[PDB]
């Protein structure tokens, strides 16, 4: 059979897993709501990166429009979640 | 091949219980054998170990079956001291089902099998009996 | 036992089928096809088929050709693949060597039956016919006999060849 | 296997051989024959059916080839098999003649003799 | 591709399979398998549509390992006993290899799974030929050497094809695959009998091939490949579905019709050898076959299907081209079993 | 015999040469003298990507035209039968149909290169 | 008062790619109306090659 | 009438059918005429007349 | 039997179990069906020759080219299939199912 029916707490732990992967952020410290610029200190090259390496992990494109606005790993979730229509 | 049916078939029914158990050990394990290979061959395990694992377990499972039935059906020709009654077999052929049962754990596959095993076992008997063939040589 | 020439052919023989049945790269394959297919024209020399030996060996030779051009085009594969290059290729070329020495050492001391009958050896300068007669060669004599006894042979091969020119036409086109 | 392939004296493609003209050849009104028409008759019913034709009445000439075609070539299928079973019987009796000890005639009992076991029902 | 050349390939296939059953020579044969082959692989191809393609190679793959089966059967023949003519095969090594090789070409179970794929591959035609034409020369084959087939390998190849062929036929809504499944089955009845009397081995050929030529037609007739296509043909042909599902109900062995022939001539030779577990084994066995043509039938004939609008432009059209032997195949495979003992005429 | 002594022969002399070659001089292998020569640049891809065939059919014809070669090899030996007229003629059906095959491929284009 | 035919929803239990769909066969499409699949358009590369300076 | 002439109409192909009729009739002929053969053929070899 | 004999029939066993045996490229597999005919070939000719049946000796040319049109159907297929998919792997070939 296919891939398993991804949950919303699949999507947020597979986010906060490549977000501790990152160098650039401690990861004991980030939260599900943290910004990425303000809690965080990163600028808009970091968040490209890290929009990227979420297009790796959940392999869909997602254009420069729609990710310059995924600035917590909640929106990020959010997204991931519309995009592949997923709600519990 | 045929000399595993041979070596089952020589010793007398209700006599030697552990040679005649052992012989039907035999026979069932080279059919799990069959199976496996099938198996394998026609649906991939994905890893060596998984398939190691498949064939271990369908083996042992036919390899059980068989020396439950064969150890039960030469007891029971053995307590009753009536050889040559197809009730043996049929009393193997309910062991090796429950058997089956068992090792798939579930009662309703065990329930059916008996059943079913049970009344093969009585009527191949009952073609060692009366002659009958399975394939029958051409004569006419 | 003597000298063991065609016993040592045949064994390069197999070997060479062991090569080219592990599947590497088609490239090596080809080249263990080829090496079979001279070491078979010579155990067909050493029984007396110059001609049969020599031609099926042009026609392989020109067979390998193709197929390495085809190889080049169609099985490529970036890293192709040697005989050590992988652990199935190495486990299938080792198996091959080693039941085809198995059923040598089987066959050879002793005398044992596989699938058909058994061998003791002997060589096989043994089975020989020792006929003293003849200005010409048997083998080109039955092979020239089929323009004459041989016209229906003749006939259904020309058709068949002039057929699989129509046909390999006809499966190529696509559309 | 085959029985009568290997048949000694037999013409590979013959489909009636000679001796074949020593047994009566099927009546005209026979019954078989009768049905080889019939068939051949529903074969022109259906070919309206499927043409999409009046059924009944659509091509007479049509139908009539079909009945013919079917009468003529069921003759000669019932002439053939006549023949083989005939050839059959010739060759089941001659074998009997000639192998008296396989065949042993035996002298019956009468039933006021034999002794036949009573099942009553009750 | 050109009208002249399909008519040679034909041709050609025709010849292979005259070869080899004119032939008494073992090389004859064989080039006349290889023949029929090489001329078989591109009629398969006739329509490119890659699925063609993969049928084709797959059909290819498969008879030329047969045949290279056969090829060895032969050389082993010959080396135990300098023969050529095909006879009782001297060796038994080399007869247990051709029996192989002949149900591989066949498409008897264990060798069955070319047999569905290739039909679904290839179009309505191309299956014709390929599940009538192609089982001619290989069971010829068989006829020749039956003195000397091992019953057993036989009779075990022929309860797995008719046990294979009936389960695998339950789970298809593709006409084709029920086709090939039914085919299947028909080989493992036909090889059943073949070692005690190859008289009902030539009948239930007979019968299945003018059986499977009228659904073949017919489906040809109705442009349908899926079960769901030809339910539309009862708002357009209403004749047609009741022709198919009389010939559904033939092939399923129910008397009074032809399709009961055959089956009724097998159990009884089977039983003159003292074989009854076997005989009653396959009838009860072909009762699958019957069931999913019963499904067929109900889907396409006895029940009504919704419809579409666009079949209203299809009313105001007729079927240009026309089958001549359409009739006589469905007259012949429904209504002959008052002539049965016309059977001796082929022995 | 002696062609197996004459192949053996040429063998090891080629093997021995190559033997020289390779231990006679003095060797400074470095990675840039080893790299692939396309010209004095770096190649793009990799010598091992597929290489289309353009003249693929006629690669394939070949096998059949170099069989029939194999058929009408044993000509001289058939030339000395007495069934002279029979092997004529087979000879002469042979030789059309090879000539009637290159026909029909020549004709539809199928000695054609494709582009 | 009037006779049950089938409906959609019973027309639409032939129309999958097998009778009895099973969780691995339940992917398993049917087969396009034409026997026609879309064309793999496999991007078959260019050797590039350098000609010159040397 | 209809739009298309429909060249198969009320003048029936005449060729066809009189080629449909005497392939019919030299049936039936032959038919007959190989029978009583038959008939005659019988009588001669049984002794019967 | 001489070793000679079931050398050449173990030479055919191995290609045939080299054959149905598929690792990933139909050419390999082509390659195996190739060597089934050479192992026929060497076959066929030494029992003719030790057996002195001179008719025969014209069966294995003829042997030969029934086995290239099998080669050359082959190749032709092989052609297609790439067209289809850009690689000769058995795995694409997987459109029809049992
Ligand atoms: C008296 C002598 C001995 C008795 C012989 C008669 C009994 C034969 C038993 C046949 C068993 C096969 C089917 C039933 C079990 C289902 C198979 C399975 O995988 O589920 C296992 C099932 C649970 O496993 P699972 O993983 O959960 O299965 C998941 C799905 O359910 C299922 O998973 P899946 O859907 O993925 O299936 C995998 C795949 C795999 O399919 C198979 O398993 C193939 C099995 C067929 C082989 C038949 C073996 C018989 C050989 C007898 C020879 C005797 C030698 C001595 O299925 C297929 O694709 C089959 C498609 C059809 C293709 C057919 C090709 C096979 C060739 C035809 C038969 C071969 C005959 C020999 C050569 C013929 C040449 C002429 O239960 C078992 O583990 C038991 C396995 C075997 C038990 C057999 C019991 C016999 C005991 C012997 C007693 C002797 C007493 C002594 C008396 C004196
Ligand atoms: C005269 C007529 C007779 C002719 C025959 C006589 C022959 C005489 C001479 C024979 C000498 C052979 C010479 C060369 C043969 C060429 C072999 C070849 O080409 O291999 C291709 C074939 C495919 O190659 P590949 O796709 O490139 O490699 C992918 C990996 O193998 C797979 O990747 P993975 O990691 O995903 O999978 C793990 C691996 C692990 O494999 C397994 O799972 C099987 C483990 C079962 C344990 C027992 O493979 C599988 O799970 C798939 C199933 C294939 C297993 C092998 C099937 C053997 C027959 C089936 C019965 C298996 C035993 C059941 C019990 C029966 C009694 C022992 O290789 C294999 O299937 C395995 C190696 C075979 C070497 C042994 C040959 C002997
Ligand atoms: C027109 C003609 C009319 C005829 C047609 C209609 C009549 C025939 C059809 C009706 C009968 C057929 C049913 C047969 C069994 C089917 C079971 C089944 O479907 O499994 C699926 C079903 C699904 O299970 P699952 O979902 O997989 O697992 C969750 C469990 O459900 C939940 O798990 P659980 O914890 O709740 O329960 C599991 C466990 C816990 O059990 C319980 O919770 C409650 C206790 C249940 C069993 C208690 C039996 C012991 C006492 C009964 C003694 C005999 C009756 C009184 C006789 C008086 C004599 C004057 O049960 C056991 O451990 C029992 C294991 C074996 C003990 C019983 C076997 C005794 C053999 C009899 C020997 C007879 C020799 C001849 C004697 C001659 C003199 C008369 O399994 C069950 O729930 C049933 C299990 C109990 C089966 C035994 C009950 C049947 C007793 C008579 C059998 C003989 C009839 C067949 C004859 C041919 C066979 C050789
Ligand atoms: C041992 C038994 C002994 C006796 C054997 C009896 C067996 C039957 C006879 C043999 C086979 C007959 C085959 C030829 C007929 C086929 C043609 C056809 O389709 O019929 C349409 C046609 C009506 O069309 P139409 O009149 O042109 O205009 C209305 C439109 O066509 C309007 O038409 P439409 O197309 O628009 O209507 C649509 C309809 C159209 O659907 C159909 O028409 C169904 C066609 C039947 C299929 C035949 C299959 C092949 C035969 C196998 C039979 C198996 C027999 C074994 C027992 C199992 C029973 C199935 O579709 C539906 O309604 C679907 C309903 C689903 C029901 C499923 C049942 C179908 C199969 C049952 C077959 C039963 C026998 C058929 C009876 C004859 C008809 O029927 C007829 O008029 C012909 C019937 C017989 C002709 C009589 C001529 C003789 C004149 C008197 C001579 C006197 C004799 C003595 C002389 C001396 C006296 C003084
Ligand atoms: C025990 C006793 C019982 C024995 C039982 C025997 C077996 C029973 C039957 C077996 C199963 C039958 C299966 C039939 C397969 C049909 C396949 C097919 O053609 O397509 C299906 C076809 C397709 O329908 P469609 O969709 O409407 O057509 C669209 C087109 O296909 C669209 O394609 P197109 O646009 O390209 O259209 C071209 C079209 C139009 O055609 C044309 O335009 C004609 C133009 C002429 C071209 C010039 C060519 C000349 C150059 C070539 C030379 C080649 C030489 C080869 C020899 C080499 C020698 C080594 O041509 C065709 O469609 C096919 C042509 C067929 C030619 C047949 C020639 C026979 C060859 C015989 C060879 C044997 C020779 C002796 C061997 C000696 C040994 C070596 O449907 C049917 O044909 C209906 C089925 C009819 C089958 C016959 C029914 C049973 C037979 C009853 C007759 C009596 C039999 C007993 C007689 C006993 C002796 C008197
Ligand atoms: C569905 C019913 C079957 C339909 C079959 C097609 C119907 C059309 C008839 C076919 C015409 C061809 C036969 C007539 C031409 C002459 C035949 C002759 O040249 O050949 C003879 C052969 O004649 C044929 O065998 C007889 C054909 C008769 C077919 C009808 C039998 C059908 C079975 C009974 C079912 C009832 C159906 C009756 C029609 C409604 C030579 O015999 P022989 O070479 O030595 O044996 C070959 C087989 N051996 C060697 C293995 C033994
Ligand atoms: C024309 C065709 C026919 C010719 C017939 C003659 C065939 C000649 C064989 C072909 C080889 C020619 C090579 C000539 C130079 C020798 C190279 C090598 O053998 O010498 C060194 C061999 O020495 C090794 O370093 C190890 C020496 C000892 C260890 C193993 C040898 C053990 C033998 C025991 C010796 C003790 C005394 C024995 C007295 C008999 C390896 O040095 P190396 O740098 O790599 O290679 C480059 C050579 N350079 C420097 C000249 C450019
Ligand atoms: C293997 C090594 C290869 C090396 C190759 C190097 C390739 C060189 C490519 C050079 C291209 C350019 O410079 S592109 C020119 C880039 N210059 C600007 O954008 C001017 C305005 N700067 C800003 O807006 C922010 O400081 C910004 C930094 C963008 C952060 O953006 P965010 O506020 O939204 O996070």
């Amino acid at each position: 059979s296919d891939a398993p029916p991804l949950t919303l707490e699949a999507i947020k732990d597979r986010v906060l897993y490549v977000l501790k992967l990152y160098d650039k952020i401690d990861p004991e410290k980030l939260s599900v709501n943290s910004h990425f610029m303000k809690d965080l200190g990163l600028d808009s090259l970091d968040q490209v990166e890290i929009i990227m390496a979420m297009e790796d992990e959940f392999g869909f494109e997602i254009p420069d429009i729609d990710a310059e606005k995924l600035m917590c790993p909640q929106e990020i979730v959010d997204y991931i979640a519309d995009k592949k229509d997923v709600y519990e | 091949a045929k000399t595993l049916l041979h070596k089952y078939s020589d010793i007398p029914e209700g006599t030697e219980c552990h040679r005649k158990a052992y012989a039907s050990t035999s026979i069932g394990g080279a059919t799990g054998l069959i199976v496996s290979a099938y198996s394998i061959a026609l649906k991939p395990p994905a890893s060596f170990l998984e398939g190691v694992a498949r064939t271990g377990r369908y083996t042992f499972t036919s390899a059980a079956i068989g020396a439950i039935f064969g150890l039960t059906s030469c007891i029971s020709a053995q307590v009753r001291e009536k050889p040559d009654d197809p009730l043996n077999y049929f009393i193997g052929g309910c062991a090796g089902g429950l058997t089956l049962g068992a090792r798939t754990r579930s009662y309703g596959i065990g329930a059916a099998a008996c059943a079913y095993m049970g009344l093969t076992a009585a009527l191949v008997k009952m073609g060692q009996l009366e002659g009958w063939q399975v394939f029958a040589e051409p004569k006419v | 036992m003597t000298m063991y020439i065609a016993f040592i052919l045949s064994t390069i023989f197999v070997i060479g089928f062991v090569g080219f049945s592990s599947k590497p790269s088609p490239i090596y394959g080809g080249l263990g096809l080829i090496v079979s297919g001279g070491v078979g024209c010579g155990i067909v020399l050493n029984f007396g088929g110059s001609f049969l030996g020599l031609m099926v060996f042009l026609i392989y030779l020109g067979g390998m050709l193709v197929v390495f051009g085809y190889t080049t085009a169609m099985a490529t594969e970036m890293y192709p693949e040697v005989w050590v290059s992988n652990k199935t290729v190495f486990g299938a070329f080792v198996s091959g060597l080693m039941m085809e020495f198995c059923m040598v050492y089987y066959a050879l001391k002793e005398e044992e039956v596989e699938i058909i009958f058994k061998f003791n050896g002997l060589g096989d300068w043994v089975i020989y016919d020792t006929g003293d007669s003849g200005f010409f060669s048997e083998e080109a004599m039955g092979i020239a006999a089929l323009y004459s006894y041989g016209t229906w042979l003749v006939i259904v091969t020309g058709w068949s060849l002039l057929i699989g020119v129509v046909v390999i036409m006809e499966i190529t086109r696509g559309n | 296997m085959t029985m009568m392939s290997g048949r000694p004296g037999r013409v590979p493609l013959q489909f009636l051989p000679n001796e074949a003209r020593s047994l009566p050849p099927p009546k005209l009104t026979d019954p078989r024959l009768v049905y080889m028409g019939f068939l051949g008759y529903c074969s022109g019913l259906i070919d309206n059916a499927i043409r999409r034709r009046p059924v009944v009445s659509a091509g007479l000439h049509r139908q009539l080839l079909y009945v013919t075609s079917f009468v003529f070539f069921g003759y000669y299928l019932l002439k053939r098999q006549d023949y083989m079973y005939a050839l059959r019987d010739h060759d089941m009796f001659a074998y009997v003649k000639s192998h008296p000890e396989d065949f042993p005639e035996k002298d019956k009992k009468t039933y006021g003799e034999i002794l036949e076991e009573f099942h009553p029902v009750r | 591709m050109n009208p002249i050349i399909y008519t040679t390939l034909i041709m050609t296939v025709m010849s292979g399979t005259m070869l080899v059953m004119i032939s008494s020579h073992w090389l004859l044969i064989w080039i006349g398998f290889e023949m029929n082959l090489l001329a078989m692989i591109p009629v398969l191809m006739k329509n490119f549509n890659p699925r063609a393609t993969e049928a084709a190679t797959k059909y290819f793959l498969t008879q030329a390992t047969a045949s290279m089966m056969l090829m060895m059967a032969i050389i082993i023949n010959l080396l135990y006993s300098g023969q050529w003519t095909i006879t009782k095969m001297f060796n038994p090594v080399a007869m247990t290899m051709m029996t192989m090789a002949l149900a591989m070409k066949l498409g008897l179970s264990p060798f069955h799974f070319w047999v569905p794929e290739v039909t679904q591959g290839i179009s309505l035609q191309a299956g014709l030929l390929l599940l009538t034409w192609q089982k001619l020369a290989p069971l010829s084959v068989l006829c020749q050497i039956s003195q000397s087939i091992n019953p057993n390998l036989m009779l075990t190849m022929a309860m797995l094809s008719i046990l294979i062929g009936g389960w695998g036929g339950l789970n298809q809504t593709q006409l084709r695959k029920i086709m090939a499944y039914s085919s299947i089955a028909h080989m493992g009845w036909m090889t059943a009998v073949l070692p005690y009397n190859t008289t009902m081995t030539i009948l239930n050929l007979l019968i299945y091939i003018t059986m499977t030529l009228a659904m073949f037609m017919l489906l040809i007739h109705s442009s349908a490949t899926t079960t769901l296509s030809l339910s539309h043909t009862w708002n357009k042909m209403p004749v047609i579905t009741s022709l198919m599902m009389v010939t559904l109900l033939s092939m399923g062995g129910l008397p009074p019709l032809s399709g009961f022939m055959p089956k009724w001539m097998i159990i009884q030779e089977m039983t003159k050898n003292e074989s009854i577990i076997m005989p009653t084994l396959m009838a009860m066995t072909a009762l699958l076959n019957l069931y999913f043509y019963m499904r067929l039938a109900y889907s396409s004939s006895l029940t009504m299907f919704p419809s579409t609008n666009n079949m209203k432009m299809k009313w105001q059209f007729e079927h240009t081209k026309q089958m001549k032997l359409l009739p006589t195949m469905i007259v012949l495979s429904t209504l002959v079993l008052p002539m049965t003992p016309a059977l001796s005429s082929l022995n | 015999m002696n062609i197996m002594l004459t192949l053996l022969t040429n063998v090891t002399l080629a093997s021995l040469l190559v033997l020289i070659a390779f231990w006679l001089p003095q060797l400074n292998a470095y990675s840039e003298k080893t790299s692939p020569y396309e010209c004095g640049f770096d190649p793009m891809g990799s010598a091992r990507l597929p290489f289309s065939m353009k003249f693929f059919l006629v690669a394939i014809t070949f096998l059949l035209f170099d069989l029939e070669i194999a058929l009408l090899l044993p000509l001289p030996w058939a030339s000395q039968t007495n069934n002279l007229k029979t092997m004529l003629t087979m000879a002469l059906f042979l030789l059309i149909l090879l000539a009637a095959s290159l026909a029909y491929e020549w004709t539809q284009k199928g000695l054609e290169w494709a582009e | 008062a009037r006779q049950w035919q089938p409906d959609v929803e019973w027309a639409e239990q032939f129309g999958g790619a097998v009778m009895y769909p099973t969780k691995e066969t339940a992917h398993w499409k049917p087969p396009p109306w034409n026997d026609v699949d879309p064309p793999k358009d496999t991007l078959v590369s260019n050797l590039t090659l350098n000609f010159g300076p040397q | 009438k209809f739009y298309i002439r429909e060249p198969p109409h009320g003048s029936p192909d005449w060729l066809k059918v009189g080629l449909t009729l005497g392939t019919s009739v030299f049936l039936w002929i032959y038919l007959i005429k190989q029978h009583k053969e038959d008939v005659l053929e019988y009588k001669r070899r049984n002794g019967l007349e | 039997m001489p070793l000679v004999y079931m050398n050449i029939i173990m030479a055919f066993a191995i290609a045939l179990a080299g054959l149905l045996m598929y690792r990933s490229h139909l050419m390999s597999s082509l390659l195996c069906l190739e060597g089934m005919m050479l192992s026929l070939f060497i076959m066929s000719t030494l029992i003719i020759l030790n057996t002195h049946f001179t008719l025969a000796n014209m069966m294995p040319i003829i042997l030969l080219v029934f086995a290239a049109c099998e080669a050359a159907l082959g190749l032709s297929l092989l052609v297609m299939v790439s067209n289809t998919y850009g690689t000769d792997y058995v795995q694409n070939l997987n459109l029809l199912q049992c």
